[PDB]
């Protein structure tokens, strides 16, 4: 079960992470059943 | 999940995941019931000496 936590907060810090507490509520719990050993990110380009 | 108890309704403002609940000393005290979605609380059935 591949497990997704997940908190949206409204920051207005600049740059780097607020200093606070927030809990994540659990958003999705996934049925998956397969080996997890390297992930990637995924970003988006602007094309101008 | 099985028990003996009264279904009342409740006040605990349960979140979107959360399905059932537990009181101070871990005892089971509310559920949520499929099929309707509502949230019962379940309180002991009265017991004493006699
Ligand atoms: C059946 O259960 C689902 C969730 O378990 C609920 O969304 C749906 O309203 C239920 N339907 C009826 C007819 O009770």
């Amino acid at each position: 079960y591949f497990k997704i936590y997940s908190k949206h907060t409204p920051i207005n810090l600049v740059r780097d992470l607020p200093q606070g507490f927030s809990a994540l509520e659990p958003l999705v719990d996934l049925p998956i059943g397969i080996n997890i050993t390297r992930f990637q990110t995924l970003l988006a380009l602007h094309r101008s | 999940l099985t028990g003996t108890g009264v279904l009342t309704e409740s006040n605990k403002k349960f979140l979107p995941f959360q399905q059932f609940g537990r009181d101070i000393d871990d005892t089971t005290d509310a559920v949520r019931d499929p099929q309707t979605l509502e949230i019962l609380d379940i309180t002991p059935c009265s017991f004493g000496g006699v």
